[PDB]
RNA sequence: UAAGGUGAUAUGAACCGUUAUAACCGGCGAUUUCCGAAUGGGGAAACCCAGUGUGUUUCGACACACUAUCAUUAACUGAAUCCAUAGGUUAAUGAGGCGAACCGGGGGAACUGAAACAUCUAAGUACCCCGAGGAAAAGAAAUCAACCGAGAUUCCCCCAG
RNA sequence: AGGGUGACAGCCCCGUACACAAAAAUGCACAUGCUGUGAGCUCGAUGAGUAGGGCGGGACACGUGGUAUCCUGUCUGAAUA
RNA sequence: UUUUGUAUAAUGGGUCAGCGACUUAUAUUCUGUAGCAAGGUUAACCGAAUAGGGGAGCCGAAGGGAAACCGAGUCUUAACUGGGCGUUAAGUUGCAGGGUAUAGACCCGAAACCCGGUGAUCUAGCCAUGGGCAGGUUGAAGGUUGGGUAACACUAACUGGAGGACCGAACCGACUAAUGUUGAAAAAUUAGCGGAUGACUUGUGGCUGGGGGUGAAAGGCCAAUCAAACCGGGAGAUAGCU
RNA sequence: GUUUAUUAAAAACACAGCACUGUGCAAACACGAAAGUGGACGUAUACGGUGUGACGCCUGCCCGGUGCCGGAAGGUUAAUU
RNA sequence: UGAGCCUUGAUGUGUAGGAUAGGUGGGAGGCUUUGAAGUGUGGACGCCAGUCUGCAUGGAGCCGACCUUGAAAUACCACCCUUUAAUGUUUGAUGUUCUAACGUUGACCCGUAAUCCGGGUUGCGGACAGUGUCUGGUGGGUAGUUUGACUGGGGCGGUCU
RNA sequence: GCUUGACUGCGAGCGUGACGGCGCGAGCAGGUGCGAAAGCAGGUCAUAGUGAUCCGGUGGUUCUGAAUGGAAGGGCCAUC
């Protein structure tokens, strides 16, 4: 599915507006994008499917640990 | 992306020198090919620790190798018996296996 | 608890019992085919076909038990490829399906009304879906207030059409 | 109370008020026994891709309106008694 | 019943019996009636449970002005001879009723819109696997032989057995007529008619699902239903109409 | 040959043939939120779409309009800043 | 090929003049053997006067209060207005190259007695492509709707205050 | 010829309309113009020359100003 599996950013729902304010049903998916990440402590690449947003609070805590709040939230990594 | 590069990268830095680098050159390149690890001001520690931990352990042994240096002039007079009798032949005994 | 009982249409037959294992009532047990989550594999539900292991004073064959899937955990095994990981075997625990309403969450109409109709309305209703519980949810102020003060949340009456 | 009984029964029958009853199982409560979890005092610490912002939408009685506040799909991004 | 107007040859009713349509709730206003009266009354709740408590509040006793504000006055205006609204008029809570509002809102009644399901045992197309086509005609290419050619060509006979080929049963269809039209039958019968080795036909099973399918295309067919199936739901949709 | 099962079998539909157009393969195109599937285990002598409709003689003029193709100078022109 | 910027280097003719005077403080001499003056000369500025500066030879010399002048020296310094040179660096644009993201419906290997998938190896594309959010265009492909009344029937026509 | 009464605030009382509204209006206050003065003038001989509300725009007005001071916004008068 078009899961962030580090932030758990899914597709959710609104309206597109109209000038006349049609309102007709609309999905906001987010910028999902698979990606291989080096893992250092395991000489090891993982393949995420991870939003933008995710990448950025990888660079920011750091795989390891997100690996972790990963495992600990299931997740099959 | 702040980070600290474990390496001479050409035109960056030269084995620690904190530039600013776009996060995908980090990401993709220099985390992975080990020229670089991010600077969490934990590795500005961490593995500068070899900047602080191995230059660290250094003031101390400096400081230690002064006074190693300081019993040197103090005996200066040993009971020698060897005579350098007609122009200075060695045949005596001074040195490196047993007196009982 | 008992002098009457063997459920009913529903008689009769053949019997049981009458001072305490007749029947009746209740508690705790026991038996509990086949299908069905159905779980050994399959299947046109109530059928077909196995495997392994145990045992069986005839060696024709019988009896019992186990064998699903996923998850979690552990042990043993084990690639590409040195370690390793993936993977694989076993075992243990748990889940699985059902169910009226209420509950929370994910999605989400239109008829209709506007005396037409698109904003708006109907309505976050109906419906679909996930999940839980005896209730759920909410909840212990980054809340209100107005310079006076109140003191988590929930529900009822007002405030107020 | 009520229900029956050959027509309408306080006193015919079953019941009713009232008073009694449990070998066994089981529940809601009290006390206690065991194995778990740690109260009380001291100095400290005080939830970051977060708050906030831009874009798009949604929710708040409140239709973007001069529109605060909440949620966030997207891009960003502080302070730290 | 509907109408200007119906014995009307306008509507409706075969008859009887039974059922069948102005309700309910909550708000608002007026009338009546009862209580209290410049006051009236409590709601939730508590409960000593139709009591009593509870006066939170609501309406009323003051209006004017957009408002600040003023106040039996006020607004207007720089200000009124003035003018507008007010002041000289008892309300309030029950009970009952007449109206209004919101709800299906007097009852019945659409065509239709949306949501979720069920259906390709009919039919349409496709897929796989199997079967069917009596009998009789025609006589393509090619082949053989002989002739002919420098050799090819070409030519005659014999052979050969092509074809959405011909005639015609089964089989598949359905051009005409008549019958039938509360049928024997919700599409047939009878006499004739077309195709009948093919783009044929048929059995068994399979796939395609509703704004979707399939369609040698008729808006045809998708279970006697098709310019958007059926079933259930939203739903008592709405109906200025009957 | 096909067709309005159940009032229309036809001049309608289809047809071989013709033309235009698209399509260089992860093809175009279609069904699919997607994965993927068909196209096709095919590869431009192929496939899709469109129109015309055996064969024969043929298919004339018009590019202003609408469309498509190509051009990209300049004019105008969004988010963004 | 476009702009920014710490810091330093260089841009400054009213006339008085030996002549390319922004200004205040700080002052009596700075520069010159990690190299002077007199010459040739590269690329610039230019009011055509000469300044700034690169390079080579050169080896003990350039510059003051000056006589003048509202201001007296680039004699050393310090701050800074007008002026334009230069990089580190800052972000802009086009193109080229690279690889490491990403892609691979190429090949081989393993999982694996599997044209799925995943992993691995390698090649080829490669910061493109593709996807998300935003955005202009197009868009009966699809959907929701509108398309008036009067009227000697309606429509056509006419009318509507 | 001279001028701005094509004035501002009001308005007894009337007319006309279902209503919205439209019309006529002496006179009062303030301040103007013309006339020597009486007086006349609140547009034009009269009857057509027009458009409700909403949404907003401009100017004025400390009327309001969501803790308070302001502001925004709103209201009021003028006007588009
Ligand atoms: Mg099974
Ligand atoms: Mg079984
Ligand atoms: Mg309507
Ligand atoms: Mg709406
Ligand atoms: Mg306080
Ligand atoms: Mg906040
Ligand atoms: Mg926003
Ligand atoms: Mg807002
Ligand atoms: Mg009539
Ligand atoms: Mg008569
Ligand atoms: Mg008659
Ligand atoms: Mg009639
Ligand atoms: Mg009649
Ligand atoms: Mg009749
Ligand atoms: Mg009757
Ligand atoms: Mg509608
Ligand atoms: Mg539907
Ligand atoms: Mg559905
Ligand atoms: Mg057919
Ligand atoms: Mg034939
Ligand atoms: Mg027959
Ligand atoms: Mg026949
Ligand atoms: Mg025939
Ligand atoms: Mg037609
Ligand atoms: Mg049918
Ligand atoms: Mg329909
Ligand atoms: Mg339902
Ligand atoms: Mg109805
Ligand atoms: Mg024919
Ligand atoms: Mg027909
Ligand atoms: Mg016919
Ligand atoms: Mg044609
Ligand atoms: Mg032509
Ligand atoms: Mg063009
Ligand atoms: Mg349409
Ligand atoms: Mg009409
Ligand atoms: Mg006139
Ligand atoms: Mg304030
Ligand atoms: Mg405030
Ligand atoms: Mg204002």
């Amino acid at each position: 599915s078009r899961v962030c599996q580090v932030t758990g950013k899914r597709p959710v729902t609104g309206n597109n507006r109209s000038h006349a304010l049609n309102a007709t049903k609309r999905r906001f998916l987010p910028n999902l994008h698979s990606h291989r990440f080096w893992v250092e402590s395991e000489k090891r690449f993982v393949t995420l499917r991870v939003s933008a947003k995710g990448m950025r609070v990888i660079d920011k805590k750091g795989i390891d640990t997100v690996l972790a709040e990963l495992r600990a939230r299931g997740e099959k990594y | 992306m702040q980070v600290i590069l474990l390496d001479k990268v050409a035109n960056l830095g030269s084995l620690g020198d904190q530039v600013n680098v776009k996060a995908g050159y980090a990401r993709n390149f220099l985390v992975p090919q080990g020229k670089a690890v991010p600077a969490t001001k934990k590795n500005i520690e961490f593995f500068e620790a070899r900047r602080a931990e191995l230059e660290a352990k250094l003031a101390e042994v400096l400081a230690a190798a002064n006074a190693r240096a300081e019993k040197i002039n103090a005996l200066e007079t040993v009971t020698i018996a060897s005579k350098a009798g007609d122009e200075g032949k060695l045949f005596g005994s001074i040195g490196t296996r047993d007196i009982a």
